[PDB]
């Protein structure tokens, strides 16, 4: 890769098909900044802060979407109709900080090697499922053109509880299971 | 304070497939030396791209082999200006004022895993100074440490390993710089 002392990530887009799906991000130094949320149109910032100083017109990323709907059709015959070959997911979870019981902490489920990207990531708490207080980010590019994913879950650390990550992904025989303990 | 895209441009008219648009804009020293990269993707292979240090479109491979002829006749000019319009812009008048600014301290914790851990959580920028220590002196042997750990919600987390036999009255201590840090942290341990 390239050497810098900085890295911005601007225009990021992606679009498949079928399924019409679409995504719209800028990055800086590795980390999302926001993403454009296609169904409301408009710009959605990675944290609060952000989008209180500087600004970023939704249509833009609108444009580049619609501008890759319309290259991933010629491209597509272009190469014979080759589809896109299914990865296998890679998924690892740790936490935030140093776990002490009763302390509100954060279990990050890490996904790699992402494509195409669609792709399942969920949580279950001693083999329940778990919907409320989770976060994902959107997908994130990597160099080799796969991606990479993360989900957060908030948690209140306890002897014994066992917290699962769980990763569903056309390139997976059987959905996989990350644990985790305490 | 507008943070400019880069553009994704129409290629001529001639299961599942993706297609990807990257623009790279890297920084060197400021906006001393300023380099912009766009690729164009179908699935995972690379196919055209234009490179600030080359000036104009070239093919990557076969597939994008007159792709490159058309862009460089109708898009030349539009492309080489984002250099200014995008990269340019959006570090001195968007990034400066957040991103390079952001600062996050470090917090610093030591566990027994025998081995010593030190966590050093929650930091940014990445940039970060860790090293053990045994009675006020600096530990030179039996030091592990986990790879820069990118939390994903903009901030950083590396543990720091330790070898060593806990013999009775020894003082350990962990030593954190970082630039967010008024003075270094130390925490102590026995």
């Amino acid at each position: 890769d390239i050497e810098a002392d900085h890295v911005g990530f601007y225009g990021t887009t992606v679009y498949q098909s079928p399924g019409d799906i679409g995504q719209y991000t800028h990055e800086f130094d590795g980390d999302e900044l926001f993403y454009v949320d296609l169904d409301k149109k408009k710009t959605v910032w990675r944290l609060p802060e952000f989008g209180q100083l500087i600004l970023f017109e939704p249509q833009g990323g609108l444009q580049n979407i619609a501008a890759e709907k319309h290259n991933l059709g010629i491209l597509t015959k272009r190469s014979n109709f080759t589809p896109a070959t299914n990865e296998a997911p890679q998924a690892t979870v740790f936490p935030k900080s140093p776990v002490l019981l009763g302390q509100p902490n954060t279990l990050i489920c890490f996904v790699d090697n992402i494509f195409p990207p669609v792709i399942n990531i969920t949580w279950l708490r001693n083999s329940k499922s778990v919907t409320d207080g989770v976060y994902e980010t959107s997908f994130l590019v990597n160099r080799d053109h796969s991606f990479h994913k993360l989900s957060y879950l908030t948690f209140i650390p306890s002897d014994d509880d066992i917290y699962d990550c769980k990763v569903e992904h056309w390139g997976l025989e059987e959905p996989v299971l990350k644990h985790w303990s305490s | 304070y507008e943070i400019a895209p880069v553009f994704v441009l129409l290629e001529y008219v001639t299961r599942h497939f993706v297609h990807q648009f990257k623009g790279e804009c890297y920084f060197t020293n400021g906006t001393q030396r300023i380099r912009l990269v766009t690729r164009y993707i179908y699935n995972r292979e690379e196919y055209l791209r234009f490179d600030s240090d080359v000036g104009e479109y070239r093919a990557v491979t076969e597939l994008g082999r007159h792709s490159a002829e058309y862009y460089n006749k109708q898009y030349l000019e539009r492309t080489r200006a984002e250099l200014d319009t995008a990269c340019r812009h959006n570090y001195e008048e968007t990034e400066v004022p957040t991103s390079l600014r952001r600062l996050e301290q470090p917090n610093v914790a030591i566990s027994l895993s025998n081995t010593l851990v030190c966590s050093v959580t929650d930091f940014y920028p990445a940039k970060i100074k860790v090293r053990w220590f045994r009675n006020g002196q600096e530990e030179t042997v039996g030091v592990s440490s986990t790879q820069l750990i990118r939390n994903g919600d903009w901030t950083f987390q590396v543990l720091v390993m330790l070898e060593m036999t806990p013999h009775q009255g020894e003082v350990y201590t962990c030593h954190v710089e970082h630039p967010s840090l008024k003075s270094p942290i130390t925490v102590e341990w026995s």
